[PDB]
């Protein structure tokens, strides 16, 4: 007879953007999460003497902005990355108070990330001379009158398929930009057109490839490529 | 029945195992020749520095991206360039603005890149190798071009777009364009040196 209210279900709606990462990175960036609103649905009603539940009304409380409270839990680029042919995107669950959330359709709410090997211009999970050539070739094309980042594709990958405006070409640019003059101030969210992909990027990459191919650096390239990148870019 | 090994060289070349493995139908069939220097006497050879050329033919305007391993008899002494590199690019790579020699013990890894198929025929690389003072008549110091591969990366000889024909050319290069245990030299000096997987040499005529 006594009427009460209780949460019936709870879901989040999230506005997020893509994020690009290297396989060696230890942290996803929560800046991908632009806005997250938590909805809580209530039922109000009673249980009759016959033990049957009666619902008198259904409603939500005021939705709550929880954008700032969302984390990616324990997931990291390094522990998520798997080399798979023609496949670079991952759905990373968000966490709120150390638990996943459901989206409006009952599925765990996730954010899209792309993770690859630095230097891997052609997106084949291998860093080699072909990547250096592709990077050089893109520089030469975009250095020609009448051509730029908008009309030239960088990656030979079928995922780009010659399409200058593919998101995978932005991802390829991120992977190829091994020499960034601006440093950390040019963020991972820069688009291909916002980067400088030049012969210096191409010659690093080639040198990474050559050093990886001799006894001295074979293991460094395979185990901690980041230490080899620093050597080849003059940063260490 | 007995197993024979070279005096001071190992066979690091691996089986070319990328698809396609058979380069017989390749429109472009590149072949790499390596210097075969022969001295008449030990005195003629002892302490001499020899220019060893690695020369490609049959691939003019048909390649862009290369990378292969060179090794030499450990008794030879490499004479580095002014930059410390063990190898120096040649005229075949003049139109390839990416070119890099990486030192590797008794050997070097040599690679190139180009923004189009600007690879040319001719000398790709030179290495200067000095004959030891204690060289004797009959001695052979083999010089090897080898294909290597691992799951992280492998050696290359392909065109700018790494096309189907580029990959056929690559298979041809490594399986027929160079010597290896699967395509052995029949050169008498290399047979004598027990190094028929090798490609060139500095040899001293028998007494
Ligand atoms: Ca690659
Ligand atoms: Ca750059
Ligand atoms: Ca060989």
């Amino acid at each position: 007879n006594t009427v009460t209210s209780a949460v019936k279900t709870q879901y989040v709606e999230i506005e997020s953007v893509d994020g690009f990462y290297f396989n060696t990175e230890d942290k996803f960036d929560t800046a991908q999460i632009k806005k997250a609103v938590l909805h809580t649905v209530y039922n109000e009603g009673y249980t009759g003497d016959d033990g049957v539940a009666v619902v008198l009304r259904e409603y939500e409380s005021e939705p709550v902005d929880i954008t700032a409270e969302l984390t990616f839990g324990d997931a990291t680029p390094a522990n998520t990355y798997k080399a798979v042919e023609n496949k670079f995107d991952y759905e990373i669950p968000v966490y709120y108070n150390n638990a996943t959330l459901k989206d409006a359709e009952g599925n765990d709410a996730t954010v899209t990330v792309y993770i690859g090997l630095k230097g891997d211009t052609d997106l084949n999970n291998i860093v080699d001379g072909r990547d250096a050539t592709a990077t050089l070739t893109y520089y030469a094309a975009t250095s020609t009158d009448g051509k730029d980042a908008t009309t030239v594709a960088l990656s030979p990958s079928t995922l780009v398929g010659g399409n200058p405006e593919s998101v995978y070409d932005d991802f390829s640019a991120f992977l190829s930009d091994v020499k960034v003059d601006a440093g950390k101030e040019l963020t991972r969210f820069a688009k291909k057109a916002e980067r400088l992909i030049d012969g210096r990027d191409a010659s690093s990459i080639l040198t990474f490839y050559t050093k990886s191919s001799v006894d001295q650096y074979k293991d460094m390239a395979a185990n901690e490529p980041n230490k080899l990148w620093d050597i080849v870019t003059g940063d260490a | 029945h007995h197993h024979h090994h070279a005096m001071a060289l190992t066979d690091r070349g691996m089986t070319y195992d990328l698809d396609p493995k058979d380069g017989s139908s390749a429109a472009t069939k590149p072949v790499l020749e390596v210097t075969k220097k022969v001295f008449d006497t030990a005195a003629d050879a002892a302490g001499q520095t020899v220019t060893v050329e690695f020369k490609v033919s049959g691939a003019e305007g048909k390649y862009a991206t290369t990378g292969y391993h060179i090794y030499w008899d450990e008794r030879l002494e490499v004479v580095a360039t002014k930059t410390g590199a063990y190898a120096k690019k040649g005229a075949a790579l003049e139109d390839s603005s990416l070119a890099k020699a990486e030192n590797n013990g008794n050997g070097v890894f040599v690679a190139s890149g180009a923004d189009d198929d600007f690879g040319a025929d001719g000398v790709m690389w030179t290495v200067e190798l000095k004959v030891p003072a204690d060289a004797k008549a009959g001695d052979v110091y083999p010089i090897d071009v080898a294909y290597q591969w691992d799951p992280s990366k492998g050696d290359l000889f392909t065109d700018n777009k790494d096309s189907a024909q580029g990959k056929l050319m690559q298979a041809y290069f490594f399986t027929q364009g160079i010597k290896s245990s699967s395509n052995p030299s029949t050169d008498e000096y290399l047979v004598k040196a027990n190094a028929t997987y090798a490609d060139g040499y500095i040899a001293i005529k028998a007494g």
